[PDB]
């Protein structure tokens, strides 16, 4: 499961 | 960083990001926060990017060491070094939480800033929970839950369902439910409802906002694919 | 790291490499060197890997910042931050050079150890030369040249032309000639002669040694392709 | 131009 990255 | 100008700390944080010097970037942004002024949207992103990258490297190292330690439990050095990395990770999380408590959250009145900081608070308690054991785990887990829940309540009242901060908050709260709270059904329900309500609001968006929202919706879908 | 056992420092350096914690790895290997005993072949590789990765990240950051600074020269913050990264890089190079001088080189009598350490000495003076200006550049450049030349003289007398340390030394000395000493013809001649003499000695090698030697020969060929 | 890497 992945959380949001810092940048696009 | 008390002797450096606020604007110079911000400029140097941007340079540090370009140079992939994330520890420096986080130290510059800590100094900027400690000037005592509120942060703009761009400055909030600099703060979050810097610490997310520092703690992300620590988490990856802790996971490598924890796996080695578990395999060896199937001298004291692997446990000692895992503990050293764990203490350093906890210290960075405590630093970020301290910035949020002194005094970023209490001064944040607009929904975009308050939701952003409360999502950060949930994230850093979640990283503490990943390494916590026992009853201390329980109180840390509840602190993450409470921060994410307050952010969710504000986001649902004040932001459209495609707002990227609202979407990233829902994504990370769903990961909390799946990975920390042992609530995979709550994780799946939150991700699905978030995705579907965003889909129904895409028609309102410009091309650039559409791209931002659909990128995060794909992350929700990627998790749903792994979880179902 | 004076209170930690030598064998525990070595074990923790191996764990740090697996966790991609190269700053920790270098600090563990500095502590192991400072125990005062000679290093085995495996331990020499741990020392070199750790510092090459730390200084390699510093060099990449310095190059990013130096490019930004040069473009802005076509406030003081970019120069100040480039100088900060540069001072940190110089300090790591001085630390490695100090370990070599106190007392790794003087105790190294076998050709494999002495060549390895003198190649390191040439490399860390080369990294100092990359950031040096003016007359200080001249003496630093000569110190790199002198270390590489002594290593080359020993390697040619004591090692076969396919020995991986001999090959990596020749590769890095050729980079010194091309990038630092403004001697591209010397760089090309050294790389070509090294490659051709290794090719003629491959017939003597086992399958595993053949793989090690041919891998470094391909790096020599890659440079020759870029340079000609 | 590339120098030697730390590991194979
Ligand atoms: C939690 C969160 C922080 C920032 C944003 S953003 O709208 O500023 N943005 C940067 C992060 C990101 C990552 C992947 C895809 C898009 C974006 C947009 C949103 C949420
Ligand atoms: C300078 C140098 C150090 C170590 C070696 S090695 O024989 O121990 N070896 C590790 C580094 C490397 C990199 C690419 C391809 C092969 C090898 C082998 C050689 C030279
Ligand atoms: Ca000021
Ligand atoms: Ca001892
Ligand atoms: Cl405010
Ligand atoms: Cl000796």
């Amino acid at each position: 499961a992945g959380s949001i990255p810092g940048r696009r | 960083m008390g002797s450096m100008e606020r604007a110079s700390l911000i400029q140097k944080a941007k340079l540090a990001e370009q140079a992939e010097r994330y520890e420096d970037m986080a130290a510059f942004m800590k100094g900027a926060v400690e000037k005592g002024e509120e942060l703009s949207c761009e400055e909030r992103n600099l703060l979050s990017v810097a610490y997310k990258n520092v703690v992300g490297g620590q988490r990856a190292a802790w996971r490598v060491l924890s796996s080695i330690e578990q395999k060896s439990n199937e001298g004291p050095e692997v446990r000692e070094y895992r503990e050293k990395v764990e203490t350093e990770l906890q210290g960075v999380c405590d630093t970020v939480l301290g910035l949020l408590d002194s005094h970023l959250i209490k001064e944040a009145g607009d929904a975009e800033s308050r939701v952003f900081y409360l999502k950060m608070k949930g994230d850093y308690y979640r990283y503490l929970a990943e390494v916590a054991t026992g009853d201390d785990k329980k109180r840390i887990i509840d602190s993450a839950r409470s921060a994410y829940q307050e952010a969710m309540d504000i986001s649902k009242k004040e932001m459209p369902p495609t707002n990227p901060i609202r979407l990233g908050l829902a994504l990370n709260f769903s990961v909390f439910h799946y990975e920390i709270a042992n609530s995979p059904e709550e994780a799946i329900s939150l991700a699905k409802t978030t995705f579907d309500e965003a889909m129904a609001d895409l028609h309102t968006l410009s091309e650039d906002s559409y791209k931002d929202s659909t990128l995060i919706m794909q992350l929700l879908r990627d998790n749903l694919t792994l979880w179902t």
